[PDB]
């Protein structure tokens, strides 16, 4: 009943209590429940400099609930905040301790701004909604959540990835730039970043708060390490090859005659910038530069500079190993060297700086009453809070909506932090989640961060990436992943001494490179004698759950180190532990997992499964299947198809395709259209492409069962005859059936919103909606046929290319400025919504519906990256037919298979055909699915051929075709790229007022640019009057009046620099050349035209 | 969102065999492929009309004005 | 080559400055150049 | 293979801890610093072995025992918890002595002895 | 208040190589008014005596002429001056029926401040409400 093929049931057990948007949801839940306190406690008190007794301190904070209230506050529901263009938010109730008069007073539930809350988080009202409350609140239960509604527009904070923050990374190249970063970041106690560079074979120390860089022997002497033999024992050891490389750095310390820590600190005391405030000595400064200035996560607190000296020594040992062997460098693109910054981390950066700037702007106004008269008239100090509380709200809302990230305190200016959530498909809303941004999108290289690494097996999706300008810079996380939670490390440090390390202040610096040293987050801590006994007893404390999971330990060997990482932003991945050649999850546990008890995280507590970091996968050896478990294995895959993400699970049989093909599907599954939501008829969105009769795939995948894709599918099962037909399907065009389109095959529907705001003005005059304008009797004129009596168009009426559907008027004169439907095709009004936004002014949203069917030129695709356009529509007595009489809906060319090598499309058709003849949906999941040798058993069972090739007759001539036709159902999906929204053409139209050339863009009248590369083409033809006509005569021709003696251009046949109309010549010229000359005369150069006659005498 | 009236590839009327398809599965239960043949859907173009039909009119009708 | 009366080397110091035409810098909202000329 | 190499080196350190403890007997004023865990089991009430296993000072004396096993090994037990032992610091090069400090008025730095080596005891997780 | 805080957030900014710092304020605390404004000047700048220059240059000009170039300099600094400001300062002070003054002597007391470029200082005396606004704009250079 249970066997090796049943351990994949942990994957519905993982995703049940976790989900796929947990990296957005858990981070925002961490912020509003933990990190709000750790911002208030970082700056609690307000100190009034005038009269230093009127203090003000914040006791605690909570969002969305008053302390005296036993119930959470009423929020406007998330769908009403989409319609009314509001921001779905919650009030931040701080309570305050302040001084008033002569006694101190606590005041309860001060509202300081409002926090825009994420959907499906704790404070959202959709949290634990039983799908009948989703319907009352007009919400789709299949919506992922994880995003914000800010001014109606729904915005997602993307997963950012940075380089690993507080760890060391070794770079090198030719010309010997061996640099060593360490971007130190304690929150903003200090944000600093040191280097270590070898110039001329001499190791230095650059830092951006130093005037000029310090050599390396006179900075370890700046720390406690000054014996100058142990410096040759901290960076060289007994290795004679490394003692030659560092020996130049020794004598430079004697060459500056630096010999004591007093004299060593005074060297760097005169090398600093930003001497501001204290006027302390160079000893007091150089001993401060090692305190909290160079490597800022290692703050020293006392006389003992030992472990920080051991830090810089273990940096420069990695330099000397890089000088000796140039291949001992660190990959910048390795996934273990990355940290994923989630949405709670970003908002904790954002909300802190606005609470800095709140408290600064509240302190510089709390003294504007104290140093002013009415001294005896005290004030409560709680009436100026709302003066600045509209900067907390407006600064949170602006930074999410704009996406701009302007943090003055933290000094970061990131762009593109948010994005509008995609509502093209159901897949677009889930593919915009699980999406990861990168830092490389400002400067360019070749073949660096754009190549995928083998270290993203199971961590990142190996095919979901865009093609073009962002291929490998946008990436996607897989199904069974988890992002680590940052936790405290001094309990983990104190566990290390109990387990047998001995401290760095106890160990001799001579014999330090003979034993493995432990590294709690890159910082050297101790030195174990027996490392693999230490590591085994630390996994065993984690598998018993004493020390937490998401705490990874791995024993390197070439570095001879034992690293222990516990910081957040690492990507874990669950695996099954095996022991002594035997998988620990037995069939009794799968029997319990199925029938209700013993869920996932009981497999963690009972020691069965385990999260592995990328780094901890080095110290492992992982089996893929249970038949492959040899005794030296230590883990087992729960399920191998989770190498692909959420979007790449739509592909049927991905392992049979070629790999560029499975990447084109990921971009094109997000573009195919179908069903969006269950409130897709209750929502008024900017552009909403729907399908009339969407079908679920015949060949499906486990991965689309899990993400509930077959309840909101996007596509239809076409009957596809793979054959060459009509010569209109040559290079990716596809032949289409007319009688299929007449019945609703591929028929879609477009919906578009149009918002006007009837704004009232400061003149106490308001925008007004007009009235129906009748003529000659009680019937409207043409532009008011679809209008109705109140100026807003009637629901159900047909608007076409010029009519008015909102008749608004601005100012009592009223200047008529109605909206005019300017579309190439008509469209029916389906929804007119009359509401009022937050600031008490009217808001009309009119939705417009348009039905459209497949024309020549719409894009269809299969799920195998084979995009195609509709080339011809064929009459259905012209299509080929079998013995039963079935004709194809699509005919597909056999020439798209051999170059593209999509063999998994040739298996989708048989599994699709054998499944529909059997009555069962089949599976084409990755590394598995239904088998071709017993899909071909069902297919002979009926009386069809085993190979899916049928003998079709010819519809045109009646005869048997001389080949057997591969014939059956493929799932086709229709893309948003439709030729009605792409055909445009311009003869003459509006011109840009500066260049007086035709305008830009498509949604103007138009203008197609002929630029710099086709000019080259027509020069090569020698066609000189075409080039004169296509560039000047019919782009910007300009009759201008030159002067012959000056060479400048005059107006009206008259020269100005010589007051005469005498020798003025009239010429035609590009207006951009006229615009050039008058911009050169303003720069004080004079282009003087020298003219001559065209004709010989 | 609701069942197509006709099969796309034949024009055989399949819209009257959705109300009866669900009764063959719910009561007197069949294995979804002899409930198709009992309704008389021989051709595979016509079986895929109601086998892979996802019925979204039932979920869309949960969100109307209560009226 | 100071045969031209604008040859002379002191014509490269801004004594007089031409104000460009309003066709060069329009107003849709003042322009960047229009707000620079007034400042000068 | 590496866990076998650390096994025999611990087996080598178990004869090497027995010689250096028996030879050190009754040589006066000659010490050995050696590392215990920070938290110890309680002794007014005996914390049982699996309870001290979970959460991970003034005392009287006779708090433990250094047991010598018949096979080749040693294991400190204190109270009722059982720990394991190894000469596990390093072969130290820096020379070590012990100095007693006196507080205020009998102010003296008494030189007691000299460190032989350093052995460590860990809980047997 | 909040609106006064908004119109002060308008008048404090810095462009490429200029830094303008000025604001407006309204508070109740032509022979007798000569001392009534030098106390505002002393409290506005508590490092220069203003009891010295008693027969100063108070150009008693029209307030419409003053707000004209006060709006023109905000066009001239790339600000696109927002009109609601001039109702807000109206709404506290009844801008229509009041008289304007301007401390603009021959050599003002900011010429010795390094980085000084120009100023615009407006006094707006009120009679029925005694509400004098001290509208000042100091353009510096950094
Ligand atoms: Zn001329
Ligand atoms: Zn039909
Ligand atoms: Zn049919």
């Amino acid at each position: 009943i249970n066997t090796a093929q049943d351990k994949w049931h942990l994957l519905p057990a993982f995703l049940k209590v976790k989900g796929l948007v947990k990296q957005h949801l858990d981070s925002f839940n961490y912020f509003v429940d933990t990190d709000l306190k750790k911002i208030i406690k970082a700056n609690q008190l307000i100190l009034s400099d005038v009269d230093p007794e009127f203090y003000l301190k914040y006791v605690d904070i909570r969002v969305g609930k008053k302390s005296s209230s036993s119930t959470k506050d009423y929020l406007t529901p998330p769908h009403e905040c989409r319609l009314r263009d509001m921001t779905y938010s919650a009030p931040i109730y701080v309570d305050i301790e302040y001084t008033r008069g002569r006694n101190i007073i606590m005041h309860k539930d001060v509202e300081i701004g409002r926090m825009p809350i994420m959907l499906r988080s704790n404070k959202c009202i959709l949290y634990d909604a039983d799908e009948s409350k989703m319907a009352k609140l007009n919400e789709c239960p299949l919506d992922p959540g994880g995003y914000f509604i800010v001014n109606g527009t729904e915005k997602v904070i993307l997963v950012q990835e940075q380089l690993s923050k507080n760890r060391i990374i070794v770079e090198a190249d030719e010309k010997k730039g061996i640099v060593q970063a360490s971007v130190t970041s304690s929150t903003h106690e200090r944000k600093s970043k040191t280097y270590v560079i070898t110039k001329n074979g001499k190791i230095y120390l650059k830092h951006n708060s130093i005037a000029e860089e310090i050599p390396i022997a006179i900075v370890l002497k700046a720390c406690g390490i000054l014996s100058d033999l142990e410096i040759m024992q901290l960076v060289c050891g007994n290795d004679s090859s490394y003692q030659d490389i560092f020996a130049v750095n020794l004598e430079e310390s004697s060459k500056l005659d630096i010999y004591t820590q007093q004299q060593a600190l005074e060297y760097i005391g005169a090398k600093v910038k930003t001497m501001r405030r204290q006027k302390l000595t160079i000893l007091q400064e150089g001993i401060e530069a090692i305190a909290t200035t160079v490597i800022a996560h290692l703050t020293v607190e006392a006389l003992d500079f030992r472990e920080k000296a051991l830090y810089i020594a273990m940096m420069t040992r990695r330099v000397v190993m890089a000088m000796y062997n140039p291949k001992m460098i660190d990959d910048r693109d390795y996934v273990g060297n990355k940290r994923l910054e989630l949405a709670g981390q970003l908002i904790s950066l954002l909300f802190e700086d606005l609470f800095k700037k709140f408290n600064n702007d509240f302190k510089l106004s709390i003294d504007k009453v104290l140093k002013k008269p009415n001294r005896a008239m005290e004030y409560d100090a709680l009436l100026s809070i709302n003066v600045h509380s509209n900067n907390i709200t407006s600064g949170l809302n602006r930074a999410i909506s704009t996406g701009n990230w302007s943090l003055k305190r933290f000094k970061m200016e990131r762009a593109g932090v948010t994005h509008v959530l995609s509502r093209l498909s159901y897949i677009s809303a889930l593919g915009m989640m699980t999406r990861i941004s990168s830092q490389f999108e400002k400067s360019r290289k070749v073949s660096g961060p754009r190549a995928l690494q083998p270290s993203q097996f199971g961590m990142l999706c190996t095919a979901d990436t865009p093609e073009g300008e962002a291929c490998g810079l946008v990436k996607n996380l897989a199904l069974m992943t988890h992002i680590t939670t940052d936790d405290e490390e001094e309990p983990i440090k104190k566990l290390c001494y109990v387990l047998g390390v001995e401290d760095i202040t106890l160990i001799d610096s001579a014999s330090l490179h003979l034993n493995y040293g432990v590294y709690l987050n890159g910082t050297l801590i101790g030195s174990i004698r027996f490392p693999t006994k230490f590591v085994t007893q630390f996994r065993h404390l984690r598998r018993t759950g004493k020390v937490s999971e998401f705490i990874s330990i791995y024993s390197n060997s070439h570095q001879m180190a034992v690293h222990i990482a516990t910081d957040g932003g690492r990507i874990c991945r669950p695996l099954i532990i095996v022991s002594d050649g035997q998988s620990r999850v037995k069939d009794i546990h799968l029997r319990k997992l199925l029938d209700g008890e013993l869920d996932f995280d009981d497999f963690l507590k009972l020691g069965l499964v385990e999260y592995l970091d990328v780094n901890e996968e080095n110290d492992s050896y992982i089996a893929l299947y249970e038949k492959d478990i040899v005794p030296s294995m230590t883990h087992l895959e729960i399920e191998p198809f989770t190498i692909l993400g959420a979007v790449a699970g739509l592909i049927p049989y991905p392992h049979h395709n070629q790999s560029p093909r499975n990447t084109y599907q990921c971009a094109m599954g997000k573009q195919a259209i179908g069903a969006i939501a269950y409130n897709q008829f209750k929502r008024i969105d900017t552009l909403l492409y729907l399908m009339t009769y969407p079908q679920q795939p015949m060949v499906k995948t486990k991965t689309i069962e899990l993400i509930d894709y077959d309840k909101l599918p996007a596509g239809q099962n076409a009957t596809v005859a793979v054959m060459s037909y009509s010569g209109y399907d040559i290079e990716d065009a596809l032949v289409l059936n007319k009688s299929s389109i007449d019945r609703g095959f591929g028929r879609c529907e477009t919906r578009r919103k149009t918002t006007t705001v009837l704004k009232r003005y400061a003149n106490h005059t308001q925008d007004i909606i007009g009235g129906m304008r009748v003529d000659e009797n009680g019937d409207p004129i043409w532009q008011h046929q679809s209008l109705g009596p109140d100026g807003l168009g009637e629901v159900g009426m047909k608007v076409q290319s010029g009519q008015i559907y909102i008749n608004k008027s601005v100012p009592t004169q009223y200047r008529e400025a109605p909206v005019i439907y300017r579309g190439p095709e008509p469209s029916h009004i389906d929804q007119v919504m009359m509401s009022v936004s937050d600031n008490d002014q009217a808001l009309i949203k009119v939705l417009l519906r348009q039905n459209r069917r497949p024309e020549l030129g719409d894009k269809f695709s299969s799920r195998h990256g084979q995009k195609g356009v509709c080339g011809i529509i064929v009459k259905q007595e012209d299509m080929p037919f079998n013995d039963q009489g079935i004709v194809p809906d699509i005919i597909m060319n056999p020439h798209g298979f051999p170059s593209r090598m999509t063999v998994g499309k040739m298996i989708e058709l048989i599994s699709g055909k054998a499944g529909v003849l059997n009555g069962t949906l089949e599976y084409g999941t990755c590394f598995g699915g239904s088998k071709l040798e017993d899909m071909s058993k069902i297919l002979v069972d009926q009386g069809f051929n085993y190979s899916g090739k049928d003998m079709l007759y010819s519809g045109i001539t009646g005869e048997c075709l001389q080949a057997y036709i591969f014939f059956g159902p493929i799932y086709y999906q229709k893309l948003k790229h439709m030729v009605l929204d792409k055909m445009h053409a311009r003869a003459r139209g509006p011109r840009a007022v500066l260049t007086r050339q035709p305008t830009e863009g498509r949604s103007r009248d138009g203008g197609l640019r002929l630029g710099e590369m086709e000019r080259d083409c027509v020069i090569a033809y020698g066609a000189s009057q075409l080039l004169l006509e296509r560039l000047m005569i019919s782009s910007d021709a300009f009759e201008v009046d030159v002067c012959d003696k000056c060479g400048l251009m005059g107006y009206s046949g008259w020269c100005t620099t010589c007051k005469s109309a005498e020798n003025i010549i009239k010429m035609t010229i590009p207006y951009a050349a006229k615009l050039l000359f008058q911009e050169l005369l303003s720069m004080n150069i004079a282009p003087r035209l020298r003219l001559e006659d065209i004709f010989q005498q | 969102m609701i069942v197509p009236v006709r099969c796309f590839s034949c024009g055989k009327v399949v819209g009257d065999k959705w109300e009866s398809y669900l009764n063959l599965l719910q009561e007197d239960e069949l294995d979804e492929g002899t409930a198709l043949s009992r309704l008389g859907l021989k051709r595979y173009c016509c079986r895929r009309m109601i086998l892979t039909h996802v019925d979204l009119i039932e979920k869309f009708l949960r969100y109307n004005p209560l009226e | 080559d100071a045969t031209v009366p604008s040859g002379r080397p002191e014509t490269y110091i801004w004594r007089y400055l031409p104000a460009p035409p309003v066709c060069i810098r329009p107003s849709v909202n003042e322009d960047d150049l229009t707000v620079k000329l007034t400042e000068i | 293979k590496e866990a076998a190499a650390e096994l025999e080196l611990l087996n080598a350190d178990h004869q090497h801890i027995l010689r250096k403890l028996k030879k050190m007997n009754n040589k006066p004023e000659r010490f050995m610093v050696f590392q215990l865990p920070t938290r110890l089991p309680a002794f007014e009430r005996p914390a049982v072995k699996e309870e001290k296993e979970d959460m991970e000072r003034e005392l009287a004396g006779k708090v433990g025992s250094i047991r010598v096993h018949k096979s080749g090994k040693l294991s400190v037990k204190i109270g009722n918890v059982v720990m394991d032992i190894g000469k596990g610091a390093e072969t130290t090069f820096l020379q070590d002595v012990i100095a007693l400090s006196i507080a205020d008025d009998a102010s003296s730095a008494e030189l007691l002895g000299r460190v032989d080596g350093k052995i460590v005891v860990t809980p047997q997780i | 208040e909040l609106d006064i805080e908004r119109v002060n957030q308008t008048l404090n900014f810095e462009t490429n190589d200029c830094k303008i710092v000025g604001s407006c304020d309204i508070f109740t605390t032509s022979r007798k008014i000569f001392a009534y404004l030098i106390a505002i000047l002393n409290a506005s700048y508590p490092d220069h005596d203003f009891s010295s220059v008693e027969p100063t240059d108070f150009v008693k000009t029209s307030l419409k002429t003053f707000i004209s170039k006060f709006e023109n300099t905000l066009y001239s600094l790339g600000r696109q001056p927002e009109e609601w400001v001039w109702e807000v300062i109206n709404s506290h002070m009844t801008l229509s029926d009041c008289v304007l003054f301007q401390y603009s002597p021959s050599n003002s007391f900011l010429e010795d401040e390094p980085g000084y470029l120009w100023n615009l200082i407006g006094f707006l005396y009120n009679r029925k409400r005694k509400r004098v606004a001290y509208l000042y704009l100091i353009c510096s250079r950094l």
